[PDB]
Order: structure tokens, then sequence, then C-alpha cells
């Protein structure tokens, strides 16, 4: 197991799969037109995980660029790193989703998926071993929502026993294209439930938090919220992309992080926090990491109880202190993580830092607090459902109110599960 | 001579058996490339270390080992390594998928595929032997392959080598090193649908090895390498009697006649002294006296347990050395006066002692100091269900929540299959505390 | 405290002291592995019918 | 910021420990199946003594001794001292003690029966102390704490649990007269509130009555049971060197005989401190049993003797 095939989809899914390649490209030593020209072989000896080998050792993304309108793509291949990508995996349609789920799902986003699904299985043939694949999407638009919800149906109908990863950017009324949002985010989550086994749930609430209160951002952009999250892309696929001990793959961090299979979103957390000078101690990562101003999902983990933990250190130090200071906040706030699964923190270590940072911390965590994400989109959603509101958008693409009952329903059963293992 | 193969299954298993025969390749001056220069019987031979290597009629000596990995990166590195040319590549069989750390992967679905390939492979080795004594089994309890795979060969091993003994040699789990949080799934699984093919088992807690290498060999973190080495110098004690002229444990069913009197509770709890830094400047040099008494040291067990609130059925001294049988009753004497060695009632109160002059070698550049003289202890304790009960209890707290079952089940396994190798257990741990008190 | 069976060579010696007196089938492994390739084929059935729907 | 847990509901003593505790802001308590503990506070029955110690990152302590009970069984106790050479069967501060299983005058225990006619039978000690104005028995109760390091801390203050009516040598049957447990009696508390006198009160009716002090005529002889009990079973029980610590209180229960000779009657596992005694005894527990294994930002008599021979 080693090839990962990559999908981006829509504007939210497209301009963060930039920014990923952007980041992991510089880390492994490729350059903008896909050469290398780096210095360790710790860069090259996995680079199969993303990349592919071509004629004239120019290594090409295993990536696959979606969007129902050529916006966003054109941009893409304008931006810095876009001559990477090889071109017959730019697949488009020309009108677009109106930040609507039914026609990425249903009208719109049918008519192109098996175009996608020829690029698909193009990169998955000419791959040794394929683990599995991830998809960058937005919950709360059309395309990468709705559309990307289909595609993943299609992908485990096709490879029903690889792994299926998200990173899934989760909506909010601080940063909030439309009032129709948390309609689309409540019909992704039912299609997420069902059909992936791992989702990182970057919500744009905590994004921009961190941007206003952490990071002195008085008015911040999507490319200050996108600039944390390839830090925490870069970070939770780091034991993917090295070394050395630690055989990673995305079905043993499935078995390992998610006991119950419903209950698989991950909160993520890095530290530190940049847009720095002194080095961090061992101590103020793990002291970061953990804090919730840290946390790219806007739940207080106080509110709930981890179920399982992975915790990445990046950098040059003592493994003595990881270990000292991973057992001390475990000993010293025992009640927060639950009883019933022993050792359910695991931390790993990678001698590479990240461009900028000389150590840095990255958190994978499944908590049950994650439902205070689930319970404030199920309000917003309530909120118009209730009065039927804005749903003309939605029936007038052949969708029933029905079929929002059936979502709204699954999604708080998803809640009444994860409030279930809170007080075991 | 009788030979015997060693098979070495997932990660675990394959790097300890690297480490096992890079120090029988030193013990029996056999090098790299397979040249044995002491060795004069050319093309063949019925000597002692012949138990272990068969020969070519170029000189080689080779291995009666077969490793198997779901995955191939860690023998990838045997085949690419310093030993490359010591084994044939149909001896190292690997997969393209792993287990996951999933018990009823490694057994049930990617077992199944690869089974046939593997007992091909050891027949291969099999045929080679004039009169085979059987097995010694390397892997984990933790791992999806070891735990999972293992269990499967161990089956048929039994139905095509129904007369032969096996023995396991299974690194029991360690959460300051551990991978994973479903071993204790793994572990109970393995230990039960193994036990009645199993004949005699060595226990290693990664836990004990682990605060050896901190407290004696003063490394600050131990990587694998550091507790592999030191483990195959254990392993290197038990097996020495099978390798070398001598007249205890000469075969393997003399382990089990020696070792295991009730066929169940067949886990010896390994002791060992002395483990002395090599980069300590100034060591004063231990006696038997001092080495004897090492081995009643929780301290120093494979396992950590408690002896003094338990029973022994046997006990066994393997001395490495400069030793004499004087110096030992005399360090026996001693010892029996001071610390607590009850016996079962139906149970000679006794040691079979082991000597061999030759004292222990240690790979150059390694962590252990050369030492004139070590000795292992094998004790069958009832102490060592303590390591059981724990065990036990880390599935009890998992498994009454259902947490992760779905994983097994979904390879197709039964949730019934759960309660019933903990069943097992609860016996087993009933049989050790009757024997006990 | 007797010493007895005292068995000496060149490489070593060995001897006792005493201080006190007193399996299933390939059939049947055959067969349960294709049950849980049965439960396995089921379980991916009941997916790609779901799917279907 | 210390970390315990609590299994024996019914402990007194460790009730209170376990609220001295608290009222500190060091030590937090957890819920009673959390492993992440330093101090277990654990269970009479079934202490699952081989679970403790394998948690990286924490030192273990725990309030038992595991193989205590062979010296706080009655029967095993009999055992441990007719078979050990360092108290022989020639010991002459145990009462004579035989064991078969389910002056003249024995004694049978583990419902009692005082007789000559007819589990462990004892010797009965026809002719104990009597203590005036009363014509009444007595026994004594020494309190004595083993710490981590086999430091063994007698407690200065014990206690008599006195009987309040006069001793009877023709009648055996009448217990009150016979049997001088603080349960039996409840005269109940007629010459000292509930049957206790302390040992300020009985020196000075040692001295006044006898014309000998405590120390002199009885404590010596105590110091030297609990010393020689406890350093009997010290290889057996001791976790020097072992992966989690044990400490423990014990109560040692004896008779003064009329010619003022000390015999053990029985040794306690879990013995409840007098009503007086409980905060100075708790807070030493915690001083030299716990804080001395988790230091903070004497009440004691320690047991030693190295005579040279
Ligand atoms: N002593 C020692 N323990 C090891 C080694 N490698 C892994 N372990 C331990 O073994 C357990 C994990 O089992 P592995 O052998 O890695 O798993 P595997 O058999 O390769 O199977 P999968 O990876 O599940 O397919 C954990 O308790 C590890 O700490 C090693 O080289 N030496
Ligand atoms: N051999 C003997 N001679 C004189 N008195 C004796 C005796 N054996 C027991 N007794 C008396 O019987 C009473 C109770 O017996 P014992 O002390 O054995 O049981 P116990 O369980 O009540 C003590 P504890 O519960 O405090 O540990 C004591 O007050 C003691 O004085
Ligand atoms: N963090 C982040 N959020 C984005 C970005 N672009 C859009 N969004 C959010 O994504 C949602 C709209 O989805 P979008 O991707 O534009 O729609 P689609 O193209 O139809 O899939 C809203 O919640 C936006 O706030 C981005 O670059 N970064
Ligand atoms: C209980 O938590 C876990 C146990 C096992 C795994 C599997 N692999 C993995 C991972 C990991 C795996 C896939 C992708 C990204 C990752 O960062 N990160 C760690 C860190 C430590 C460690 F021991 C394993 N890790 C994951 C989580
Ligand atoms: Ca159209
Ligand atoms: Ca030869
Ligand atoms: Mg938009
Ligand atoms: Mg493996």
């Amino acid at each position: 197991m080693r090839e990962i095939v990559h999908i981006q989809a829509g504007q939210c899914g497209n301009q963060i799969g930039a920014k990923f390649w952007e980041v992991i490209s510089d880390e492994h030593g490729i350059d903008p037109t896909g050469s290398y020209h780096g210095d360790s072989d710790l860069q090259l000896e996995r680079i199969n995980v993303y990349y592919n080998e071509a004629t004239g050792n120019k290594y090409v993304p295993r990536a696959i660029l979606v969007d129902l309108e050529p916006g966003t793509m054109d941009s893409v291949r304008s931006g810095p790193f876009g001559q990477i990508f090889r071109p017959d995996n730019f697949v488009f349609g020309q009108s677009g989703a109106g930040n609507n789920w039914a026609k990425g799902h249903y009208t719109e986003g049918a008519e192109l998926v098996d175009s996608v699904l020829d690029v698909v299985r193009k990169e998955s043939e000419s791959c040794d071993c394929l683990q599995g694949f991830q998809l960058t999407h937005s919950l709360g638009g059309g395309t990468g929502s709705g559309m990307g919800t289909l595609l993943i149906s299609k992908i485990r109908e096709e490879y029903p026993d690889r792994i299926m990863n998200t990173f899934s950017v989760v909506p909010s009324p601080k940063v909030s294209d439309t009032v129709v949002e948390p309609y689309n985010a409540t019909l992704s989550v039912h299609q997420l439930v069902e059909n992936t086994d791992e989702t990182y749930c970057i919500d744009n609430e905590a994004l921009y938090d961190i941007c206003f209160r952490t990071l002195k951002l008085t008015t911040p952009t999507y490319g200050d919220l996108n600039h944390l999250v390839s830090a925490t892309m870069s970070g939770v696929t780091t034991c993917l992309r090295f070394p050395g001990q630690l055989n990673a793959d995305l079905r043993k961090l499935a078995v390992n992080m998610v006991p119950f299979p419903r209950l698989h979103f991950f909160m993520p957390g890095f530290a530190p926090l940049t847009s720095q000078y002194r080095a961090l101690t061992v101590p103020e990562l793990t002291q970061q990491m953990f804090d919730s101003k840290n946390m790219m999902a806007a739940c207080d983990p106080r509110h709930g109880r981890y179920l399982t933990v992975a915790a990445v250190f990046r950098g040059r130090m003592s493994m003595k202190e990881v270990d000292e200071q991973m057992l001390n906040v475990q000993n010293k706030n025992s009640s927060y993580f639950v009883e019933w699964i022993p050792n359910n923190v695991k931390t790993a270590v990678c001698d590479i830092p990240p461009r900028g940072l000389k150590m840095s911390a990255t958190f994978i965590g499944n908590s049950t607090a994650i439902q205070e994400l689930f319970k404030r989109i199920s309000e917003q959603f309530t909120a118009m459902f209730r009065r039927k509101a804005f749903l003309h958008w939605y029936t007038g693409e052949g969708m029933d109110e029905m079929e929002f009952t059936e979502a709204e329903s699954n999604m708080n059963d998803l809640v009444s599960e994860y409030q279930q293992y809170q007080d075991a | 001579m009788r030979e015997c193969i060693s098979i070495h299954v997932g990660q675990a298993g394959v790097q300890i058996g690297n480490a096992c025969w890079e120090l029988y390749c030193l013990e029996h001056g056999i090098q790299p490339d397979g040249q044995m220069p002491s060795d004069k019987t050319i093309g063949g031979g019925d000597d002692s270390f012949n138990t272990f290597f068969s020969e070519t009629g170029a000189g080689k000596h080779v291995p009666r080992a077969v490793f198997v990995d779901l995955e191939p990166t860690v023998i990838d590195e045997v085949r690419t390594g310093t030993y490359r040319q010591l084994f044939h590549p149909e001896q190292l069989i690997t997969g393209k998928e792993d287990a996951a750390n999933n018990y009823a992967r490694g057994h049930y679905t990617i077992g199944k595929e690869i089974i046939d390939l593997v007992l091909d492979r050891i027949r291969k080795l099999a045929d080679q032997c004039t009169g085979l004594q059987g097995f010694l089994v390397f892997h984990s309890f933790g791992g999806g392959t070891g735990s999972g795979f293992t269990s499967l060969l161990m089956e048929r091993l039994s139905v095509d080598y129904g007369k032969k003994s096996k023995l396991e040699f299974s690194i029991y789990p360690a959460p300051q090193v551990s991978t994973a949080v479903v071993e204790p799934y793994n572990s109970i699984l393995t230990t039960h649908t193994t036990l009645e093919h199993s004949d005699c088992a060595f226990m290693v807690d990664n836990e004990a090895i682990y605060d050896i290498c901190r407290r004696n060999l003063d490394i600050e973190r131990p990587t694998y390498t550091n507790l592999n080495r030191l483990i195959s110098q254990i392993v290197s004690s038990i097996t020495a009697s099978l390798r070398f002229d001598g007249a205890l444990n000469v075969d393997l069913t003399e382990f089990q006649t020696n070792l295991v009197p009730y066929p169940r509770i067949h886990f010896p709890l390994a002791t060992y002294a002395p483990v002395i830094s090599a980069e300590k400047a100034y060591h004063e040099q231990l006696s038997v006296a001092e080495i004897t008494n090492a081995c009643f040291e929780p301290a120093n067990q494979m396992v950590k347990c408690d002896p003094r609130h338990g029973k022994y059925m046997a006990c066994c001294l393997l001395y490495r050395g400069d030793v004499v049988p004087k110096d030992v009753n005399a360090a026996i004497a001693t010892i029996k006066t001071k610390r607590s060695i009850q016996f079962v009632d139906w149970c000679p109160t006794g040691f079979k002692v082991g000597i061999n002059y030759q004292p222990p070698t240690v790979v150059p550049g390694g962590d252990l100091a050369k030492v004139q003289r070590a000795v292992c202890m094998l004790s069958n304790t009832t102490a060592i269900a303590e390591a059981w009960a724990r065990l036990d209890h880390k599935f009890d707290l998992m498994y009454a929540k259902r947490a992760f079952v779905h994983w097994y089940v979904g390879e197709g396994m039964e949730e019934g299959e759960f309660s019933e190798a903990r069943e097992d257990m609860a016996a087993l741990e009933k049989d050790y505390e009757e024997v006990g008190v | 405290m007797e010493v007895i069976e005292l068995n000496k060579c060149t490489s070593g010696q060995s001897f006792e002291v005493i201080l006190k007196p007193p399996d299933p089938s390939l059939e049947e492994i055959q067969k349960k592995l294709e049950a849980a390739e049965e439960r396995r084929k089921y379980q991916e059935a009941e997916l790609l019918k779901h799917l279907a729907e | 910021m210390y970390t315990f847990v609590v299994r024996d509901e019914n402990s007194s003593v460790y009730a209170e420990v376990s609220r001295l505790l608290l009222a500190t802001g060091q030590w937090k308590r957890l819920r009673k199946d959390n492993p992440r503990f330093n101090l277990m506070l654990g269970e009479r029955n079934r202490l699952p003594f081989g679970r403790l110690g394998h948690e990286p990152g924490l030192v273990q302590l725990v309030n038992y001794y595991r193989g205590a009970d062979k010296l706080c069984r009655k029967a095993s106790l009999v055992k441990l001292i007719k078979t050990s050479p360092e108290l022989s069967e020639s010991c002459t501060w145990f009462p004579e003690s035989y064991v078969i299983y389910p002056g003249n005058v024995w004694i049978a225990k583990s419902g009692i029966l005082i007789s000559s006619e007819a589990h462990v039978i004892q010797k009965y000690l026809e002719k104990p102390l009597l203590l005036e104005p009363g014509h009444r028995k007595f026994d004594i109760r020494s309190w004595v704490l083993v710490d981590h390091l086999y430091n063994i801390y007698l407690y200065r203050e014990g206690v008599l649990r006195t009987s309040s009516e006069p001793y009877n040598s023709a009648n055996f049957q009448d217990k009150t007269c016979h049997l001088t447990n603080h349960c039996i009696q409840k005269n109940y508390g007629r010459y000292e509130e509930g049957n206790e006198m302390f040992f300020e009160e009985f020196n000075q009716y040692l001295m006044d009555a006898l014309n000998t002090t405590l120390e002199n005529s009885i404590l010596l002889q105590i110091k030297h049971i609990i010393r020689s009990c406890l350093m009997c079973i010290e290889p057996a029980i001791s976790t020097k060197h072992l992966h989690y610590q044990s400490f423990q209180l014990f109560g040692f229960d004896f008779m003064v005989d009329e010619e003022l000779k000390v015999w053990l009657i029985e040794v306690n596992g879990a013995p409840a401190c007098a009503q007086k005694l409980y905060a100075e005894l708790c807070q030493g527990i915690v001083d030299v049993a716990i804080s001395s294994v988790f230091p903070l930002a004497s009440i004691f008599i320690k047991l030693h003797h190295h005579h040279h021979h």
C-alpha cells in the first residue's frame, strides 16, 4: 500500500487542494515545472504515494481537478504551481452549480461525473498498490458538496475495498457565501457518514477565529484561512509521505482511529499557528496542539471525550521529552480520554520539519465534542427548514422534502451516537 | 542429528529473526556470504549446528528459516542487507498488502490467499531434512499478520506435520512501543487459536525489555534495534543447547518434558543476567552467585511479575561462560535460604542446570558488554498469569463497548469468536489459580 | 543437596540438583475459512445492492 | 498534581486519608476504574496487584502489601510461626496454638468456644493482668505503619480495649468478662469512656499500682514482637526493586498476663483506628507513607535494632 489518488472538487476543493500541492511539492523538492532539485534522499523515498514518475524524471501529482465551471480551474493553471498538474486530469463543466447541492448531485454534476471516473480509473490502473482516495471539497456550496459526494458514492461502487478520505470544509455564517449552506452541508454530512472511512472536519468558523483572535488579522481573506488548511493537511499526511518504522497507511489509521464506523469525524489541530523566530519547546507544542484555540473545528474538547488520538511531531527533538510530555497531558487530564480504550493516544516523530518552522506538532482527534459542529449545522438547518425556506431551489431540480427530513434525521442520530460515548 | 525449522512471521518475527541469525552466525563463526572456515565436512554433516544450518556443495551454510510478511518493506531489508547471500530467495516470502493491525484480515482474508504458498516453501526445507524435530515460530501477539497469519500457520503445521514439536517466541504488546490500539483483541484471538497447537511458548513483554534497555544499557529511548539485539541474546541462550554439544534440552521434546508438565500451562518465564553497557568504562565482572541471584529479581525477567506470589513447576538454569557445577550449587544453597521459592506439592523442588563454557558473543559495535559469565533462567511459574490478567482486563474494557469489533466482523469473522476466545482465557487464568493456591 | 545425572563434554556440562522431593482437520479448517468468505461476500453484496438503490 | 483512586468504601481510616489528600490542592481523585493513578487506596478482597506498575509515566503506590495476609489470617499466622526459624516453635510470646480443619483451658476461633472438651485452637491465658478498681480483663491494640522502604513505624498512642465485668475462673460461657472486643460489650463505659484507656492513663495506673511504667513492663516486648513478625516476612513481601510500591497499616492485638508478659493474640490487615486518634494517625500516614513517595510544595517510633553477633 502506497499510491493515493487525490481529487479536488469545486471552488474550495481546488483552492485548498492547490495549496496542498504547493506545500508538499516544496517538502519533496519538486519545482513549478516538475523537476527534482532537492538534497535529501528521504524526500524521494515515498514520493510515489502522491506523485507519478514521468518521461525525463518529472514528477506529476496523481491529482484530478473537478469543477462544474472553469473559473477556479483556469486560476489553478494560472497560479504558481499550476503547470505541474497533468492536463488530461482537468475535468470541468460550463454552467456551474449555483451553490445548489441538488445541481451537483442530481442534475448538472451527474452529466459530468462519468468523465471524472475515467480519469480516476486511468490514475487507478497505473498504480502498483492503491490504498485509496482523498477528496478536498467544501460541504457548503454545490459542486464540491453535491458532486463531490456523488463521486464518493461512485468510487465506493467501483473500488469498495479501498479507503476513502475527505478533507471536508464545514461552513459558518462568519465566512458565508449564501443562506443555503446549512442545507448543502446537512445533505453532504448524510453522505459522508455512510461513504467515507475518515473525514477531517475543517470548520471555517474555527479558521476565522484563529485568524481573528490568535493571529491578529482583523479582516481575514480565504488566503489566510487556506494558509491554516495547507499546514494541517501537510501535518496529517507527514506519516504517509515520510519513513521509517511507522508503516502508516490510510487503513491502519481507519482501524485505530474509528472504534465505531459512523464515528469517523476527526478534529485536527496544529501548533504553532502562523501567517516565527523563537522555536517552541516540546512542552509548548504539547500544550498548544491540545489547546481549543489551536483546533481546526469549533468545538471545545472539554465538552466531550477523546476516543482516540494521533499526534505527529516534526523537527529534531528528544523523543524522551516527546513521550514525557505526551504522557503528562494524559495523566494530568485523564478524565477527558475514555477509560474503555486503553492507550488511545499514539505519538510519532519525523525529523524533517515543515518550511518555515524548526519544529511543529499536528494533532488528529476523534473527540465526541465534534457533536457541537453537527449540532450547530443542525440548528441553522432547522431555522430555515421549519418554514421550508429556500426549498424551491432544490425541488426545482427534482428533490423532495422527504430527502431533507431523512438527512436531518441521520445527522441528529450521529449527534446522539457521539453523545452516547461521552457518558459511557 | 535432528533438524529444526525457524519460522519468522510479521515485522516483529522477521526483525527478531534477523537479530537471531546474525548472532547465530557470529557464534558458530559463519560469515555474511555463508562460508564457515572451521567446518571440514564440506557439502554435508550431522554436527549440532546443522540442526539450524544446512550446507551446499559450494560450502555455503544456509538457515533453516522462512521469513513471512504480508507486506514487503521489512523483508526487503533482509533481501538487500548485510546477510543477503546467506538466504535463498524462496525462503523469503512477501505479499503486497499488510493485515492493517487486524487479526481477522491476516487470518481469514489475506491469510487464506497465501497459506498454501508458505506451507509449500516450508515443505521445501522439510524435505532437505533427514529427521525434522519441528519448528521455532517467531511473531508478535499484537500485529495483524503476527497474530492472525501465525495462528492459521500453526493450525496447518499440526495437520501437515502432526508428530513434530512447535515452539513459540512471542512478543507480548507494550504501550510504550506499540503502534496500535487493538493489540489486546489480536493477542487474545491468537492465543486462543494457537494454544492447542503450541507445545512451549516463550513470552517477551516489550515493556520488560524496554526497561532493561533504559535501566541497564543507559539508552535514553530504546529502538527496535536495541530491543531486538537484547532479545536475540535471550533467544540464543534458549536455543544454544540445540546448536551445541551438551546433554540438557538437546531436542524440542525435552523443552516440553523439562518445562511443561501441565500442557496448557506452557508459558515459561525467561529471566536473564547480566546486562551491562558497552559504554561503561569500568565494570566489575559479576560472579556465579551474583548472576544466579539476579535471576530472581523481577527487574531482569522478560515479563514483569512476582514469582514470590506464585508457584514453580520447573526451573532450568542455562549458564554461558566460566561456570562450574560447585559454584552453581553454592549459589543455589545461598539463594534458597533468602528468597521465596515455593514449588508445587507434586513436583520435585529442584533445578536442571546446563553450562556451556563459551561465553556470550556480542554483536560488534552493539550495546551489550562482553562478560565472563551469563545465565538464562527458564522457570515455569504461575506468576506469569499476571500477564494474562492485564491483557484480559484491557480486552474486557474495549469489548464491553464493542469498540473496534466491526473491523474484524467486516473481514468475515463472527462476534462470537471474541467471547469464545475470551472464555478460553478465562479458563486459562483459572487453571493457573488452581495450581498456584 | 543431591547432584544427580552429571554429564560432561569439552564444550560444557549439565546436571540436575534436587533440594527436596514431592487439533482440527484440513476439512474443518478449509470449511471455516470459506464461511468467513461467505459472510465477506454477503456484506459486499448488500453494499452493492444498497448502492444500486 | 498527584492522582488517586478509592476502592474500599468501608475504610474509616482511608476515608480520612482520602479527605486529607483532597484538602491540599495537590491531590486529585479519579473514578475507580481509571488506570492512571499514582496512589491506589485499594480493596480488602481480590486487590489486582498484577495490574499495578504497568502505566508508563506514573509511579504507582498502593495501601496493601501483597502476601501480608500470611500474618493476618489466624490459620496462616500459626503456620508461619511454627515453620519460620526466626520465630520458632519455641516462641515465647505466642500462645501455644494448633490447627485442625472443619491448668488446661483453651479457646477456638477463626461464635467462640472456651472450654476443655469441644479453625485454630489456642491456649487460654488463665491468669491475665487485671485493672483495679474493677478486677477486669483488657487487650492492647498497637497501630503500625510499614512504608515503601520497609521502615516499621509504631504509632505512639495505643489503646486498651477494656472489659467492664469482673473476670471469672469457674464461669467460661459469660462473654462480656472474657472477650474484650469493642463491639461485643455494646457496663459499657463505667470506668472509662467507651471501654478505652489510652497510654498516659494506663502508664499512671502501672506507676501507682505496680511501681513500673508502660515503656519497661509492656512496650519493649510489643516493639520486639512487631519487629520480629515483620522482619520475618520482609523477603516475601518487600517491594524494594519492584515495579509498583506498597505501604500498609496493621493492627497488632496483645494480652498482658499477671507477671507482666506480653502475648501476641492476632495481627489485623484492615484495622480501624480509635475515635480520638484518627486525625493524628491519618495525617501521619500521609506524611510518612504517601508524601514520602510524592513530595509537596514526629508521631511514630521507628523499629530498628542491629545487634552484632
Ligand atoms: N521487540 C520488537 N517488537 C516489535 C517489533 N516490531 C513490532 N513490534 C511490536 O509488535 C507489535 C506489532 O506487531 P507487528 O509485528 O509490527 O505487526 P505485523 O505482524 O507486521 O502485522 P501487520 O502490520 O498488522 O500486517 C507491537 O506490540 C510492536 O511494539 C520489533 O522489531 N521488535
Ligand atoms: N489465648 C487467649 N487468652 C486470653 N484471651 C484471649 C485469647 N484468645 C483470645 N482472647 C480474647 O478474645 C478476644 C477476641 O479474640 P481475637 O482478638 O482473637 O479476635 P478479634 O478478631 O476480635 C481481634 P481484632 O478484630 O481487633 O483483630 C480478645 O479481646 C482477647 O482478649
Ligand atoms: N476555507 C475555505 N473556504 C472556502 C474557500 N472557498 C469557498 N469556501 C467556502 O466554501 C463554501 C462555498 O463552497 P464553494 O466551494 O465556493 O462552492 P462549489 O464550487 O459550488 O463547490 C462556503 O462555506 C465558503 O465560505 C476557500 O478557498 N477556503
Ligand atoms: C490510536 O491512534 C492511532 C494508532 C495508529 C495509527 C496508524 N498510523 C499513524 C498515523 C497516521 C496514519 C495515516 C495517516 C496519517 C497519520 O498521521 N499517525 C500516527 C502517529 C502515531 C502512531 F503510532 C501511528 N500513526 C493512527 C492512529
Ligand atoms: Ca446540462
Ligand atoms: Ca559440515
Ligand atoms: Mg463560491
Ligand atoms: Mg507489518
